[PDB]
């Protein structure tokens, strides 16, 4: 899935929009309705840690 | 390749009001910001407004500021321009434009911000005319 | 608010003559002009997006520049498919002002 999504920079005053391929095994709907609002699968538990 | 064209234009009488459309295809309409410039007869271009990807921070001219209302639905990747008060001098081939870079990268508070922009791509105008 | 200014209004050609559209601007802009024309009947359509860019799938023929208030367009003629106007557009400012146009044609 081809997601989309704004995100943070060094600059705390500023944010940046930026996009990135994601299995769908590790994105869940959040309202089941729009077909877009993907989130992460973790996102609801705990922050996952990158390696 | 990218296909853009504009309808809902037409006679309409001064003071009234009238709506605009644009259509789009070939693209993701949802990441590009999109721009209204008119063409009147004889002299120069002019631009009258603009709107984000997003729908919202919508600029007008001082010229049109709070007569035209822009206005864009991404679900069908469509663009819309309401006219309100309309006069006599505001006659001109309406064209439908879209912007060269999409609206990924830094911002400031609107996702397309903080990037300059050109109008690379143009519809094909629809004239809008009103008289007695 | 920032206003252009294009220069000649109007001028003739022919095939092979180097014409050079420029224009002037009122406030510093740094290099943020993109330079268009449109055929009668026609939209407008893009031929350098930056000072000194050239736009993709135009000829390599098509030249132009400057910096601040001062820019200017670089043509050869070699084609007889260039006559129409040749519009100055700047942006980098709230209101996006256009210029006033310069046709040029064959005698
Ligand atoms: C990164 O961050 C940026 C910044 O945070 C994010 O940008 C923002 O992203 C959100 C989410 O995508 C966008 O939200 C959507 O905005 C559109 C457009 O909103 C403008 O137009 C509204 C319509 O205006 C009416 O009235 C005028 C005259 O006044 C008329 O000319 C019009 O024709 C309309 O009749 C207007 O209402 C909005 O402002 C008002 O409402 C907002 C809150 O909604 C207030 O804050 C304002 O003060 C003001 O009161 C605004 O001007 C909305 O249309 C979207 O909502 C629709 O779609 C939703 C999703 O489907 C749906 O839930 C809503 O019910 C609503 O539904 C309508 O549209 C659907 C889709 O076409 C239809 O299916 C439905 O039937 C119905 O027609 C939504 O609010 C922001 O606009 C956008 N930009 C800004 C500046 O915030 C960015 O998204 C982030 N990026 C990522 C990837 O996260
Ligand atoms: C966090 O989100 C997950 C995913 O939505 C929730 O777990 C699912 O909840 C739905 C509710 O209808 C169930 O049908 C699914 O079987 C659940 N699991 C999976 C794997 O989807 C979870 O309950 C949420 N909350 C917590 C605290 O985990």
């Amino acid at each position: 899935k081809n997601c989309s999504f704004n995100m943070t920079t060094e600059l705390r005053d500023k944010r940046q929009k930026v996009y990135s391929l994601f299995y769908r095994l590790d994105i869940v709907p959040i309202n089941e309705n729009q077909g877009s609002e993907y989130r992460l699968i973790n996102c609801n538990t705990s922050a996952c840690t990158q390696a | 390749e990218v296909q853009l064209v504009e309808s809902g234009g037409g006679l309409a009488k001064p003071g009234g009001s009238l709506r605009l459309s644009c259509a789009a295809s070939g693209f993701t309409f949802s990441n590009y910001w999109m721009n209204w410039v008119r063409q009147t007869p004889g002299k120069g271009l002019e631009w009258i407004s603009g709107i984000n990807s997003g729908g919202g921070s919508r600029s007008y001219a001082d010229s049109v500021m709070g007569r035209f209302i822009i206005s864009r639905d991404n679900s069908k990747n469509t663009l819309s321009l309401q006219m309100n008060s309309l006069r006599a001098e505001d006659t001109a081939v309406y064209y439908c434009a879209k912007v060269d870079d999409d609206d990924y990268g830094y911002f400031d508070t609107v996702p397309g911000d903080l990037k300059k922009y050109y109008l690379k791509y143009w519809g094909r105008g629809v004239l809008v005319t009103v008289s007695s | 608010d920032i206003q252009m200014t294009q220069s000649p209004s109007s001028l003739s050609a022919s095939v092979g003559d180097k014409v050079t559209i420029t224009c002037q601007a009122s406030q510093s802009i740094s290099s943020w002009l993109a330079w268009y024309q449109q055929k009668p009947g026609k939209a407008p359509k893009p031929l350098i997006y930056k000072a000194s860019s050239l736009e993709s799938g135009v000829p390599s023929r098509f030249s132009g520049s400057g910096s601040g208030t001062d820019f200017t367009l670089t043509i050869s003629s070699l084609q007889p498919e260039d006559f129409a106007t040749y519009y100055c557009q700047q942006y980098n400012s709230a209101p996006f002002s256009f210029g006033q146009g310069t046709e040029v044609e064959i005698k």
